RNA sequence: GGGAAGCCUACCUCAAGAUAAGAUUUCCCUAGGACUUUAUGUCCUCUAAAGAGCCGUUCGAGACUAGGACGUUGAUAGGUU
RNA sequence: GCUAAAACUAUGUGCCGAAGCUGCGGAUGUAUACUUUGUAUACGUGGUAGGGGAGCGUUCUGUAAGCCGAUGAAGGUGUGU
RNA sequence: GUGAGGGGAGUGAAAUAGAUCCUGAAACCGCAUGCAUACAAGCAGUGGGAGCACCUUCGUGGUGUGACUGCGUACCUUUUG
């Protein structure tokens, strides 16, 4: 039992705030995981939760490239018969813009009660501030 | 130290017999037998024989006080069935099982 | 010479629900169910013997790439200066000393750009 | 400080004092060994690391004994093949104790 | 109809999860100092100060 | 820029187990010892609030429930006029 | 999720990747030489229907008018090896 | 309840040999203690692995439990399957 696995009462999770003013939504979305994952970290272990809080400011200043923004359907589906329900990205990201954050970041988190808990570290704003000054976040350029 | 009173072969079905025991469980004897004497279960009758049998045992054979006792463990064990034969419709017989139970009631101070 | 079955058998069915203990239901207490979920368990054993080593690996390249990402280096790159530096530490060996020795881990990435260049 | 050896077709990063368990050894328990192809040494700041080895330092070692790990069971079954075998295993150890580190 | 496997101890038990007996609402007689069911006539016949039986 | 009984709203009902469990108004609880596992710590003594329920009289509420009203400072039900 | 790609075409340098190969430890089959040996070397050891080889335990007979046993047999239930 | 049944006393080497009474297994059914468990989807294990409780040669130890995580669709028969 030489190597060993991170303990997750001596993990040390830190702050950053991430603007998101003209970035590409999955090429942030990437680098967004990684971090709250934790694959960043020499400690890195893959039933422990090592990765860090991000803070996503000017979330509705997202882009995507291309037609995406007309063309890329959102869908959800209420139980009941003909329940499927049929959005873009011009709307939900006017309308819900943390919404769209939060299902690119899922989508490339896993898929259990870890990938549960480490979504819950990510807080994306459609303004320029956050209210999380007590927790002095620094600012992270990915 | 408990002091102990066993009633075997109680014509009843231990499933029934302990709910009444999980009523008086843990309580004191004054507050157990109160419940047991407004309870309109049959299994209360047995339950509260054997529960005065166990208070006499413990004030005759061991000279312990009333006033500090409490039901300190009781559980309900399945006893011995009779088998009976049920005659259905068209010629067809079912067997028919008639439970017992053993009731065991400590009490300590 | 007649021969009754019952020690060796009950002897049989013993250490059967004896290796079972633990087990949800009828797998711990019933004697075909648990006859059923030993073997299973035996199976999956010689299996994980082969699949630990490559989650090990797995997990040590993980540790390997983060430590090199932090010291300016990919993992692929990373392999291949020390490779090329001559160095034959192993990645268990790579991995605990980026986990635990941040310097030495350094240096180390060092020797390897070095080798690079 | 620590330094890298290879044993056994493993390598071990040990400190002095330290007990650990390597693949079967034909020492007699009691004796001395001595690795001479240290691959890393570290002690404080002092970090060397051997181009294949570390020319000149020495890990020195003492033989407690040998023994036998705990039994594993290997079970092979072919279902519906009518075809199931099974065999015991236990894997030879040699334990060594740490007594000298020099760069 | 019938069952297609037969239940398990645990979900029996989780079934009869609701079957536990509850206390009666007793309280004592100022009038005689017996304990009596609550509203209810004493074994004894008496009730808020009346007496039934002579 | 215009553009349909179609889409999102708009109308009605439900909705914070929305575990992201939200908001507002008002109300209640302000005691001592010992000890070590020195901390929302474990045991003694004291204290039992705002409220909730059991029970009872019942309902245009109801399978059981749940929900609504009332319990002598009373018209909750029956009776009586 | 992806648009000077995370697509396609061409070229290059690295890396990941299997129970394949190598490293370390152990078992077993066949053969050559050690001209008993139980020893080294070389080559093998996925398997249904089948064929061949070697064993473990159970009841009874002799060995046994022996040996163990109320200072505790068989059987039952745990633990260690 | 002059019932059934039990607790003492006494007999006995032994009463958990107390009358359907030697031994007294399993299915099946209780009580007690320790840990886990009410935001999470599937043959229920397996390879890892934190925490907690008891013990302790105070440990690179023992016993019980198992948060979280990679992989993973019972057995037999008959079949091309
Ligand atoms: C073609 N013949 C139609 C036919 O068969 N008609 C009869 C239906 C039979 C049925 N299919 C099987 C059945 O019920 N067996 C039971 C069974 O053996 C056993 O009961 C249990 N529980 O095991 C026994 C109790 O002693 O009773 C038997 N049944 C009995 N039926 C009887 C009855 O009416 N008179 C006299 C005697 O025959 C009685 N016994
Ligand atoms: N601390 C607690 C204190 C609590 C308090 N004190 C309360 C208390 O204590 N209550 C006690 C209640 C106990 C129980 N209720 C009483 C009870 O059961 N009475 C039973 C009364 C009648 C009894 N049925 C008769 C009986 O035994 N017939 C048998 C029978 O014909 C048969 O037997 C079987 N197997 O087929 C035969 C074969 O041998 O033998 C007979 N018999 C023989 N005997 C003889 C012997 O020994 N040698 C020689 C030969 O004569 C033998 N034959």
């Amino acid at each position: 039992m030489k190597t060993l696995s991170a303990k997750p009462a001596e993990v040390q999770h830190d702050w950053f705030v991430v603007d998101a003013t003209g970035k590409t939504l999955g090429r942030l979305a990437t680098e967004i995981a990684r971090r709250l994952r934790g694959k960043h970290k020499t400690s890195y272990t893959p039933h422990v939760d090592t990765g860090d809080y991000i803070i996503v400011i000017n979330a509705e200043q997202v882009q995507v490239t291309g037609n995406k923004a007309l063309d890329k359907k959102y869908y959800r589906h209420t139980e009941f018969p003909g329940g499927l329900k049929e959005t873009n990205f011009e709307k939900l990201v006017a309308h819900k813009p943390e919404e769209i954050f939060e299902r690119a970041v899922k989508g490339m988190l896993p898929k259990g009660p870890l990938g549960y808990a480490m979504i819950k570290k990510m807080k994306v704003y459609a303004g320029s501030e956050h209210p999380h000054a007590a927790q002095q976040p620094q600012v992270l350029d990915i | 130290m408990e002091v102990t009173a066993k009633l075997r072969g109680a014509a009843i079905s231990a499933q029934k017999a302990r709910l009444v025991a999980d009523l008086i469980r843990g309580k004191s004897v004054a507050h157990a037998l109160n419940i047991l004497n407004f309870s309109n279960k049959k299994a209360a009758v047995l339950v509260k024989k054997a529960l005065e049998s166990a208070i006499a045992n413990a004030e005759h054979n061991n000279s312990l006080d009333v006033d500090d006792l409490k039901v300190s463990t009781i559980y309900v064990d399945e006893g011995m069935s009779l088998k009976r034969i049920m005659p259905r419709a068209k010629g067809r017989a079912d067997r028919i099982t008639k439970r017992t139970c053993h009731i065991t009631v400590k009490v300590g101070v | 010479a007649r021969v009754k079955r019952g020690v060796v058998a009950h002897r049989r069915h013993k250490k059967i629900l004896a290796r079972a203990k633990g087990y949800y239901g009828a797998r711990s207490r019933v004697y075909r169910v648990a006859f059923q979920a030993v073997i299973k368990a035996g199976q999956y054993a010689y299996r994980d013997r082969r699949q630990k080593k490559r989650q090990f690996r797995a997990l040590w390249i993980a540790r390997i790439n983060a430590g090199a990402r932090q010291n300016g280096l990919s993992y692929s790159r990373m392999i291949d200066g020390l490779k090329k530096a001559q160095v034959i530490i192993d990645r268990r060996v790579l991995a605990d000393i980026a986990m635990h020795d941040a310097v030495a881990f350094a240096a180390l990435a060092e020797k390897a750009k070095g080798a690079l260049a | 400080m620590y330094a890298v050896i290879q044993s056994g077709g493993k390598q071990h990063r040990v400190v002095e004092g330290e007990t650990l368990k390597v693949e079967l050894l034909k020492a007699e328990s009691g004796a001395t060994i001595t690795f001479d192809d240290v691959l890393m040494v570290v002690n404080g700041d002092n970090i060397q690391i051997g181009a294949p080895v570390v020319a000149g330092a020495k890990v020195t070692a003492e033989v407690i004994g040998h023994g036998r790990h705990d039994k594993i069971r290997i079970i092979k079954m072919r279902r519906r093949k009518h075809y199931r075998k099974q065999q015991g295993h236990r894997q030879w150890f040699t334990e060594l104790k740490i007594t000298g580190i020099s760069g | 109809a019938v069952q297609q496997n037969r239940k398990s101890r645990s979900r029996r038990d989780m079934r009869r999860s609701h079957d536990a007996l509850t206390e009666n609402a007793l309280t004592v007689d100022q009038a005689t100092g017996e304990t009596h069911r609550r509203h209810h006539v004493t074994k004894d016949g008496f009730y808020r100060g009346r007496q039934l039986f002579a």
